[PDB]
This record gives C-alpha cells, sequence and structure tokens, in this order.
RNA sequence: AUGUGGAUUAAUUCGAUGCAACGCGAAGAACCUUACCUGGGUUUGACAUGCACAGGACGCCGGCAGAGAUGUCGGUUCCCUUGUGGCCUGUGUGCAGGUGGUGCAUGGCUGUCGUCAGCUCGUGUCGUGAGAUGUUGGGUUAAGUCCCGCAACGAGCGCAACCCUUGUCUCAUGUUGCCAGCACGUUAUGGUGGGGACUCGUGAGAGACUGCCGGGGUCAACUCGGAGGAAGGUGGGGAUGACGUCAAGUCAUCAUGCCCCUUAUGUCCAGGGCUUCACACAUGCUACAAUGGCCGGUACAAAGGGCUGCGAUGCCGUGAGGUGGAGCGAAUCCUUUCAAAGCCGGUCUCAGUUCGGAUCGGGGUCUGCAACUCGACCCCGUGAAGUCGGAGUCGCUAGUAAUCGCAGAUCAGCAACGCU
C-alpha cells in the first residue's frame, strides 16, 4: 500500500494517496469543509500545482498535532512524498523549488532570568 | 533556623498526629451536613476549647537537615540549598543536570 | 466574611462571660483581648475594652454595631500627618 | 560558581551514584534516614578518615559501605567499634545492616584521603608548603595520577588575609567530559580559623 | 488464558534494561510464555532552583530525576512459574509492581 | 527645574543629626549652579563599622541624571566633609568632561 | 553586520493572482500576527476597489505605486556642528518598502468609520493622484532639491 | 499589581545598592513565619548531655483559675533482678543556647567584567637588574583555530569536540496508546476482538567529513558556485565561567576564628506590625477601540499535577458553590473524547461610547479554631482617570519580535498580573 508521513512542529499527518480523481477527505470533512484559509489552500496544493496533477490523485488524511498551519505544511510534505512514492523521476525538479523539506525550525527553549526566548527584561539604569 | 523553633514545629506535629486524627475531625463531619446539631451543637464553642495548636495551619515544612521556613520542596523535603548541594555531591538517585 | 452555615464567630471567653453578666443582671465595664470575636446586639448593654499593641480602649455599644468585629473600633495606627 | 564538580558535572555519565535506591513515598524519609547515618558515623568516628560512604535500600535489607585505607583504626578488632555502629544505625532502624567494610587501594589517588591527610597535617601546627610539595611528589610518583592539582586556601600560615594558592602538576582538563576524574573539597580547623582545601585527580580516559 | 503484569520502576536505563533480560531469561527458564519490555512512556519529575544563597535571582539551574518504567505480561502463569518469579534477586536500584 | 533637582538623601544606618542634610542639599544646589540637564541626584551614607578600619571609615556614592549618559561619582574617607567635598570634585571632574564633550 | 549581508527571504506569491506585492502589502499591514485577518481585509478592500473602478485592482494598485514610488530621499549624518542630510539614490526594494509604509499608516489615519474604507479610498487616492501618500512623497523630493547642495560628500 | 527610597511610627525585623538592586534573600508575611513592639511568666530554661544526692514510677486521658504561657484534683503508678538501669521529679555543679558584632578575621556558595579570547610554565638566549623572547611580521579565523619565514624550541588551563534536546532514516519493540486491511456494539465514542502496516512512545547505530566537482588561493591553509541530502559549511538552540579584580554579596541558608548576654540582647506566651503615606523611584499589566465590545454555533496543540488526595457524571443553584462518589499511585482514571485566538450569522456604527474598569454601598461562597488592620471568588447597582504620550531611553536579525491561552514547583487560600 501507499503510506507516507508529514510533520510540522508537532503536526503530524497520515496520507492515502490514491491514482483516482482529486477527492479530499480530512478526518470525516474536505479541504472546503475545513481550512478557512486560502494561503493554506495553496501550500495544501502546491505540490500537485508543481506537477499540473491537480484532480488527479485522491488523497486522504489525519490530522492530529500542532495547528492548522503546521498542519498545513505537513499535509503538502506528505502528499509531495507520496509523489515521489509514485515515480522519483520528478523529484530533482521539485528540489528546485524545494518542496520536499522538512522545516527544521522549531519553537524554542524558554530561558531564565527572562521574559520568554529572547525578550530580555528592560535593562533599567535607575 | 533555631533549636527552639525546630523543637517547636516538631511539638506541634505531635499535637496534631494525636488530636486530628479524631477529635479534631468527628466535629467536621458532623458540621458539614445540614443536619448538624448547629442549633444547639456548642460544637463550634468546644473546637474553641480545643488547643489553638490543634489546627494545621501553624505548621510549616522546615527541612529536616537546617530547619529553613522557606524554599522547601516537598519530594526532596528539603531547603533549596540542601537540594542544591546534594545533587552537587551525586547523592540523590537518578538526578543531574539537563537540558531541552 | 463569615459564612453562615458555620454560624458566628462568638468566643468563649466573652461569651460565657456575659452569660455569668446577664445572669447576675448587672453590667459594667469588662475588657477583653479578642479582635476577632463577632458582636451580637446583646451587647448593647455591656461596655467592652480592647487591647491595641500598646494598651486598651473601652468602646460603647450601638444598635447597628452588629456583625462586626471589634478591631474595627479600636485604632491599631497612628497617622496625624507630616 | 566559578567551576562547578566535576563529580556533579559528570554524575549523568562517569562518575556513578552514593546512594542507590529506588523510593516513591519513602524517598523523603530514606534522605533524612541517610543524612542522620552519616552524621552519627562522622560524629563517632573522625580519627582515621572515611573515604567513602555508600548506601543502598531494598524491600527489607540495608546495605552501608564505608571505604577507608585504615581499618583496623575504624573497626572494632574484637567488633567493639563496628557493633557500636550496628547499634547507632538500629537506633536510626536501617533494620538490616551488612556493613561491608573495605579498604581502598590507592590511599595517594584518592582525593579526599589526600586532602583529609594534608588537613590534618595543617591543623596541627605545621606550614603548608612541604605538605603539599610532598602530596604533589608522593601523587604523582604513583602510576595513575596523570595530572592533579592541589589547591589549598585559607588564612595559609597565620598571614590574615584571605589567600588562595596552588600547585598542580601534569594534565587536568575538567572539560574533557569522558574521562573519570575525582574531587575532594574538605575544610580543616586551624588556631587562627577555618582553611579550606580542593583537590582534582584526573584519570585516563574512558572509552565506552 | 491468563496473564501476570509486571511494572518496573527504576532511573538507570542501564540497569532496567539489564534486569528486563534477567526476568525475561527466568520468565523463559521455565518455557513460560514471554513477551518483551514495551517501550513505554517515562515520568519526568523536574525541579528548578536557584543557586547562590541571599540574591542573584536570575542565576538558577534544573534538575531532572527521571522514571524509567517497563511493563512485562507473563502468559502462560503456571503456579510453579509464579512462584518461582516471586522469588528473583536483583540489586537495589530497580523495584517492582507484581499486580 | 532648579527646585526640580530630585536630591535622594539616604543612609542605611548611620546617627544622622540634621546638618548631613544641610551640607549635603547646599552642596549639591553647588553645581546645580553650573549644569542644566539633571533631574536626579541619589546621595548616600554608608560605614563599615569595622574594627581596625583600612582609613576608609565613611563611604559615599553619587550618581546623578542626564540627557543620555549619567553621571557617577564615588569618595570614601574618615568622616562627612572629606568625603562629600571629594565626591563634589569628582562630580564636577565628570561634568566638565561632559561639558566640555558637549559643543 | 559586520561580516556581510544574510540572504533576503524566500517570499511567498499571492495566492489568487501571482504577484507578490500584494502578500508584501498583506505582511506590512500586519499587525499581531493576525495574517487571515489582514488578509480578508485585504480582499474586501480590493473587492471595492474591482467593484468601484471596474478594473483589476492590482493595476490600480501598480498605478498608485508609480505615483508616490520615489528615486532620490534622504540620509542624514551628523559633521561639524550642523548635522547634515544627503541626497541618496533609494533602489527598487528599500523604494517599494518605504511607498507601503507610508500609504499603510497615513490610510490609518483616516475618518472612514472602517479600515477597509479607510485603506481602500486611500489607495483610490493615490492612485489618481491626490493623497498624503503623494503629499509626504512630494515633501520628501523637495528636501532632496533642497539639500543637493551637499551630495558632493559621495556617501 | 507588586519591590524599594524618605517621613510617620510604640513596632514599621534584618540584609542586598549603576553596569552586575529593587516583582532581591520570598518558592506564597493574617496566628504561625518573625527575627520587631505593649503586657505577662521563665530562668541550668523551649529541647539535651557529664556528675553525684535525694526518686520509683513518669506520662497521657477529662475537670477547674486563666487572652495563652503557666500552677491544680479524677484515672496510668513499669520492666529489670540485687548490682543497678529505660525513664522521667528535683539540686546544683560542667552548662546549654543567640536572627548579638566583625562577610575588611575565614572557609564554603554565588554574580560580575565575560562565554570576551586569551592568561601562564619549562628549560634556554638576551638584559647588571626590573623584565623581554616565545605570544613579533604576512595570509587566515567565530577565537593564541591554522599555514608560511625568524632565539626560540615545547606544553598546559582555554576555543573546538565525546553530554542532553530537537532535525532524518533501517530492523525489531505492541499497551495504559495507534488502529490503514477485517467482523461485531450503535448513541458518545476504537467502544470489542483483531494488524504492528503507517503513526508511535524507548533504546542502538548510519547521516556533515569542505564528503567529491572544477576556477581561484606562499598551492598551504582560506575561500567561490555545485551535486546529493532531512540537514552543508562551527543544522539550530542548550549545558559548560581561562587567571583574577570589584577587600562584590551572604557572620541572618549553612560552617566558623575572635568580642559580648546570661537573670538575660536568651526564653515561653496571647495582642499588634512588617500592607502606616502630603510624595518619590522602578518593574508590568489592564486601556485610550470597529483588526474592536456582546449573545449564540462549529475543530484541532503541546503539556504536565495527584492518596488520609485529584475529583467525574445526575440534580439543585444566576454563579462562584454542593451531599455524593464512579475511576484513579495513574500513555487509561479527575483531568469536558483538553482550551483562546480564528471561522460562520447578526447587532453596536466612531462616540468618554455596549470602550475602559477603578471606587464604593450592599447580597453571598469556600478553607482555616479565627476573614477588623488583613484573605481570594461570584452576583446586583456602582461607572472614575484615560481621546496614543516630553525632552531621552529600553528589547529585539526567524520560527525571532508582537499577541491568545494553557500547565505547574512553592501553596490549606490567597496580593501569582511574578517565577518557571
Amino acid at each position: 500500500p501507499i503510506q507516507t508521513v508529514g510533520r510540522r512542529k508537532e503536526a503530524v499527518v497520515r496520507v492515502r494517496l490514491v491514482p483516482g480523481t482529486g477527492q479530499f477527505n480530512l478526518d470525516g470533512r474536505t479541504l472546503e469543509n475545513y481550512f478557512p484559509n486560502k494561503v493554506h489552500q495553496q501550500l495544501i496544493k502546491a505540490p500537485l500545482v508543481t506537477v499540473d496533477r491537480v484532480d488527479q490523485f485522491d488523497i486522504y488524511a489525519h490530522l492530529d498535532g500542532g495547528g492548522p498551519s503546521g498542519q498545513a505544511g505537513a499535509l503538502r510534505l506528505a502528499i509531495a512524498r507520496a509523489l515521489i512514492l509514485v515515480q522519483p523521476e520528478d523529484r530533482p525538479a521539485l528540489k528546485k523549488a524545494g518542496f520536499l523539506t522538512r522545516d527544521p525550525r522549531a519553537i524554542e527553549r524558554k530561558k531564565y532570568g527572562l521574559k520568554k526566548a529572547r525578550k530580555a527584561p528592560q535593562y533599567s539604569k535607575r | 533556623a533555631k533549636k527552639s523553633k525546630i523543637v517547636k514545629n516538631e511539638q506541634r506535629r505531635e499535637l496534631v498526629q494525636r488530636y486530628a486524627e479524631r477529635r479534631a475531625e468527628l466535629k467536621r463531619t458532623i458540621r458539614d451536613p445540614a443536619s448538624s446539631p448547629e442549633r444547639r451543637a456548642a460544637a463550634v464553642s468546644a473546637l474553641q476549647r480545643l488547643p489553638r495548636d490543634s489546627s494545621p495551619v501553624r505548621l510549616r515544612n522546615r527541612d529536616v537537615v537546617d530547619g529553613r521556613p522557606r524554599g522547601h520542596l516537598r519530594k526532596f523535603g528539603l531547603s533549596r540549598v540542601r537540594v542544591r548541594e546534594m545533587a552537587h555531591r551525586g547523592e540523590l538517585p537518578g538526578v543531574r543536570k539537563a537540558s531541552w | 466574611p463569615r459564612s453562615l452555615k458555620k454560624g458566628p464567630f462568638v468566643d468563649d471567653h466573652l461569651l460565657k462571660k456575659v452569660d455569668v453578666q446577664n445572669e447576675k443582671n448587672t453590667k459594667q465595664v469588662i475588657k477583653t483581648w479578642s479582635r476577632r470575636s463577632t458582636i451580637i446586639p446583646d451587647f448593647i448593654g455591656h461596655t467592652f475594652a480592647v487591647h491595641d499593641g500598646r494598651k486598651h480602649v473601652p468602646v460603647f455599644v450601638t444598635e447597628a454595631m452588629v456583625g462586626h468585629k471589634l478591631g474595627e473600633f479600636a485604632p491599631t495606627r497612628t497617622f496625624k500627618g507630616h | 560558581g566559578q567551576k562547578i564538580n566535576p563529580h556533579g558535572f559528570r554524575l549523568g555519565i562517569t562518575t556513578e551514584w552514593k546512594s542507590r535506591w529506588y523510593a516513591d513515598k519513602q524517598y523523603k524519609d530514606y534522605v533524612k534516614e541517610d543524612v542522620a547515618i552519616r552524621k552519627l558515623l562522622a560524629t563517632g568516628l573522625e580519627r582515621a578518615g572515611i573515604a567513602d560512604v555508600e548506601i543502598e535500600r531494598t524491600r527489607d535489607r540495608v546495605r552501608v559501605d564505608i571505604h577507608t585505607a585504615r581499618p583496623g583504626i575504624v573497626i572494632g578488632r574484637r567488633g567493639t567499634e563496628a557493633d557500636r555502629i550496628r547499634a547507632d544505625l538500629e537506633k536510626l532502624t536501617g533494620k538490616q545492616v551488612q556493613l561491608n567494610i573495605l579498604e581502598v587501594k590507592n590511599p595517594e589517588s584518592q582525593a579526599q584521603l589526600v586532602a583529609q591527610g594534608v588537613a590534618e597535617q595543617l591543623s596541627n601546627r605545621v606550614a603548608f608548603r612541604r605538605a603539599m610539595r610532598k602530596a604533589i611528589q608522593s601523587a604523582m610518583r604513583q602510576p595513575n595520577v596523570k595530572g592533579i592539582r592541589v589547591q589549598c586556601s585559607g588564612r595559609l600560615g597565620g598571614a590574615e588575609m584571605s589567600r588562595s594558592e596552588f600547585y598542580r602538576e601534569g594534565r587536568v582538563p575538567l572539560h574533557t567530559l569522558r574521562a573519570d576524574i575525582d574531587y575532594g573539597l574538605y575544610e580543616a580547623k586551624t588556631t587562627f580559623g577555618r582553611i579550606g582545601v580542593k583537590v582534582w585527580i584526573y584519570k585516563g580516559d574512558i572509552v565506552g | 488464558g491468563q496473564k501476570i503484569r509486571i511494572r518496573l520502576k527504576a532511573y538507570d536505563h542501564e540497569a532496567i534494561d539489564a534486569s528486563a533480560r534477567k526476568i525475561v531469561e527466568t520468565v523463559t527458564r521455565t518455557g513460560a510464555s514471554v513477551v518483551g519490555p514495551v517501550p513505554l512512556p517515562t515520568e519526568k519529575n523536574v525541579y528548578c532552583v536557584i543557586r547562590s544563597p541571599h540574591k542573584y535571582k536570575d542565576s538558577r539551574e534544573h534538575f531532572e530525576m527521571r522514571t524509567h518504567k517497563r511493563l512485562i505480561d507473563i502468559l502462560d502463569p503456571t503456579p510453579k512459574t509464579v512462584d518461582a518469579l516471586m522469588r528473583i534477586d536483583l540489586p537495589a536500584s530497580v523495584d517492582v509492581n507484581i499486580q | 527645574e532648579r527646585p526640580h533637582a530630585e536630591v535622594v538623601v539616604k543612609g542605611r544606618n548611620v546617627e544622622v543629626p540634621d546638618h548631613f542634610r544641610t551640607y549635603v542639599s547646599e552642596k549639591l544646589s553647588r553645581l546645580e549652579r553650573f549644569d542644566k540637564t539633571i533631574y536626579l541626584f541619589d546621595v548616600e551614607l554608608d560605614h563599615e563599622r569595622n574594627r581596625r578600619q583600612r582609613k576608609n571609615c565613611q563611604h559615599v556614592e553619587i550618581t546623578a541624571r542626564g540627557r543620555g549618559p549619567v553621571v557617577r561619582g564615588e569618595a570614601c574617607a574618615d568622616s562627612f566633609y572629606t568625603a562629600f567635598e571629594s565626591a563634589v570634585q569628582k562630580l564636577e571632574g565628570r561634568l566638565r568632561r561632559a561639558k566640555d564633550r558637549r559643543k | 553586520p559586520r561580516k556581510g549581508p544574510a540572504p533576503k527571504r524566500p517570499l511567498v506569491n499571492d495566492p489568487v493572482y501571482g504577484s507578490q506585492l500584494v502578500t508584501q502589502l498583506v505582511n506590512k499591514v500586519l499587525l499581531e500576527g493576525k495574517k487571515s485577518l489582514a488578509e480578508r481585509i485585504v480582499y474586501g478592500a480590493l473587492e471595492q476597489a474591482r467593484e468601484k473602478t471596474g478594473t483589476d485592482p492590482v493595476v490600480t494598485l501598480k498605478r498608485a505605486l508609480d505615483n508616490v514610488k520615489p528615486a532620490l530621499e534622504v540620509r542624514s549624518r551628523r559633521v561639524g556642528g550642523a548635522t547634515y542630510q544627503v541626497p541618496v539614490e533609494v533602489r527598487p526594494d528599500r523604494s517599494t518598502t518605504l511607498a507601503l509604509r507610508w500609504l499603510v499608516n497615513f490610510s490609518r489615519q483616516r475618518r472612514e468609520k472602517t479600515m477597509v474604507e479607510r485603506l481602500a479610498n486611500e489607495i483610490l487616492d493615490a492612485s489618481n493622484g491626490l493623497g498624503a501618500s503623494v503629499k509626504r512623497r512630494e515633501d520628501t523630493h523637495k528636501m532632496a532639491e533642497a539639500n543637493r547642495a551637499f551630495a558632493h560628500y559621495r556617501w
């Protein structure tokens, strides 16, 4: 079977990519039921946009972890990796825009003596 | 802190262990329901006859080694200073400097 | 505020002393150490005094002084100004 | 906070715990038991110096261990002082004290014992120069002392000053994480006041 | 069938894995059904502290007492095996809930 | 802004007969006279109370606001007068520096 | 940046049309991380533009950008007792940044009861040649004309 | 909202003092803490130990005088085995204790310049000597990291790096969690068997090493654009403080040399204070609105806490709250199958305003023996200043800043809007 993963800052999604139409199903709903956010929709679509195969490959997801934008990046990631399982030959033209990488940029540890990550207390001189 | 003050907190724990066992408990039990004899109990006025030390609010988690009445960690059961010192000497199980 | 299921805080010392007093039927100035005791209308006869960290203050009682503590009628801090 | 203890910093990796057990509700209890133990121990015996004190707890057994190069001074020869120790430990109620006494192998590469011996030398009437120098010599002539740093401080020689002067030799890279390090911090009496002593002993590396 | 469940608690991972192998061995010594130490979570009791006395609240430090935990489900609890596994020897660092 | 010179008087533990105030307020107006960029002046009286002093019995730190940089003057003496006048001189040094470094 | 610059970010494109000037605008009106809110504000204002002049809003936006986009601006330097302004050519990046910044922040202090109206009608103003954005652009060009005399430092 | 200064004060306990203090020692000051004050008892004592002399019972459970300290009857009047003891009644003798002073007598611990790149030694040669040399001069670096020519040759403590977390993958690992392929419950649902396949929680190892490309480069380093990759040029953030100064701070976390109290600066007691305010300084938040105020409807995170305790559903209360306890030493159970921004519908339509919430008068809840100085919380009415901020300053280079909310150590309940 076809199964690949997507993870963006604690936002995991599994994927079933089938050769059917572009039917989207995302935990008992669709992309027009959830995600009222069009930039997020662009992210979600950009791999099929790239390969010009929009409505050539059904996708079925199970969302968990993270918030909408994290889940969105993880979704588009997993869809592209599933397209690589469909055929890797398109891969080195996808690195040309790099829609394939895991986002190596996660939330930071909060430090001691300070108010958050990098915002220091006001160095008062009185 | 002081010998006398550690001794007094130790005395107060003994008092509480005696009397809040059941004596300063039954009045609470009977006086929590609205079937209570409060209308003629005088059980409130009788709990005024017991010593103030009967109540646990007068206690305090002092360290066993020093008696620092502040900065006390119930899991280690110690003043933060002694906590530091023990974990520095490597004298507590599986305890270490971590990151994340 | 004192909860109602618990009722009032009328403490044993002056409660029992004023039992003794109204059963003597006689009224005089009577000292007590308890700021934390709540007031009953049965105190409009007697005169009570309390300590405030330095010395004692007497105070005479009125109808609308009920439901309160005696410390509310003792000056605890003096501030005459600068 | 100029230099934390290498023992306390390598504790996660290279050096090892001095009181192994497991407890959830009895943790506080076991630690207060342990400190009262070690305090009564040091308060009873002080003439020959303890090298290490280790404790372990089980369902009902209790295994307390004491390293010292001079046992005959410490222990009951007939059993006197060791039975006294079991007596104190039964007042504190460990309830099954399998007191395994041990003598160490290298008294001059045992950091704490060396610092305690030098501290005694100081506390008697002596200067610190010859003691420090001979300590360095005695440690470094033996095999495994690759690097040492002996650090004496106090009102040294009665000089009414907070002083700090040390004598080292060899290699003491405390940042070499993989390598075994032995640390000893010991404070000694004196006519004038209290002196401190620290000693770092480096030992090879560890591969594993 | 039947089960007997062990929940092993420790702080040393080397040693909890060591006793895991030992207990699985002693369960296997009777030809009794043995499963293995499933990789289940660990608690992390964490405590921040300040270093110095009397001031310098900005300088601090952290400490982390973990809790290594392993479930071992033994099937086929032949009562000979049960009373044998009641009597395994271990060092002090590990504790066990036999339920 | 002439009575706007925010005097701050301070002493942790020293016997304070009321003339230290006179001396200090006047020795502060002293330098108010010739620098108009000043808001606060903190004035402190401190004392080591050690047996066998090392010729430092009383100690003074003064610190003053300015438009941008601040002014910082420390002095130490055996009594009030040497220390106050010394710190006043050191303030004038800092201030002369700053007012030569104005144009 | 004592060692060298870092590359400028891989900007997004507009999801709907394909001009990243739009996302530049939405990122510069973005306020407390409410990007989709600023975005629906954007779409609404742009649809106002389309239904109020029968054109594609991005073209008239380019129009207003052409109006207010400067070429020459100021750069200050304290020198010799009287701190001098100096004329500087201004590359396209900073030009566009500054133009959109003026345009947004002067849409802010308008009087239309609502940002969708303040913004949109200010865009109309700068487009067809009337707005306070154009006013401030002229002010800056006149200042450059003023301090022409000091170009010769060549900084 | 809190932390200080100054002045009140019977008492407002002490220390900390630009950088490196002022949401500090506090991680929870009503009594307690507390060290401070009025008033009362104590004096080898609130608790011990070394001596002997007089003891065999001593306590504990209730009663009375009492703000409490404290003195006093009713019931407890031992086991050793003749030598004495557990024990406590006294008598005093050794005393015992101090938050009394010196942090410029000391140790220990810690901040700081400063996570800045340096600081030293050997043996030598030079110099009468203090001292120099090395460690100068070019390339070069995040850096005394490295290369090249030389009275220097060599090295250490440092910078790098083996540590943790995160970033990717192969194998196993199957519940207390997933649950694609399957069969069964159907009102709430993985809820139950069934597959460990994807996830996965926990562990082991490969992956970054300018690894290879070609043009530059003392041909050396040092680079310039590449492929491949999940990451590529110290992946990122963490941990980590060279020798020492500031006689830095803490004799009040603790330890302690010296001086002092001892009928008391010790000590047992209830009340009061550390929250006084014509003001000043500092830290933050809540606001000056339509990106906003209000009702209603819809989905998701990480994450931890728990037993003489976390507390579910039902119902009653406006709502804090409530008998009650299912289940729970806990990948389950309380933790709504875990949220707020946001989205959809509509109103308010730019004004001291449905903004804002002070402030007060009352109606009330919980815990604590006790809510007046003095506690948090809901409800009613209350509706103040505030219409974007001065000279200058503070913090920020990416998952950062700005914003929304959650969780918690300490803690019975709290000023916690702090801290993590």
